[PDB]
């Protein structure tokens, strides 16, 4: 999933808006994974 | 006027005009290939 950027591959990211702007991209895309983890674990911990 | 720092190193030199605003850390760009690059995480005042 994109999460709201240029590109959901991340190594595209870094070859397509240098180090000064993709860590912008970077971090939405972080932010969304994580996020997604976070509900994934969430979960898992009540169906335990 | 109210903050306090360890040092202060002051950097000087001269350049034209049209690479004035490109002192900024995403600007750098072209000039930091070769001759001048800010840090990223650059905290400090650009005064020309």
């Amino acid at each position: 999933s994109n999460f709201g950027a240029i590109s959901s591959v991340l190594n595209d990211i870094l070859s397509r808006l240098d180090p000064p702007e993709a860590e912008v991209q970077i971090d939405r895309l972080i932010t969304g994974r994580l996020q997604s983890l976070q509900t994934y674990v969430t979960q898992q911990l009540i169906r335990a | 006027n109210d903050l306090c720092f360890t040092n202060v190193y002051a950097d000087s030199f001269v350049i034209r005009g049209d690479e004035v605003r490109q002192i900024a850390p995403g600007q750098t760009g072209k000039i930091a290939d070769y001759n001048y690059k800010l840090p990223d995480d650059f905290t400090g005042c650009v005064i020309a």
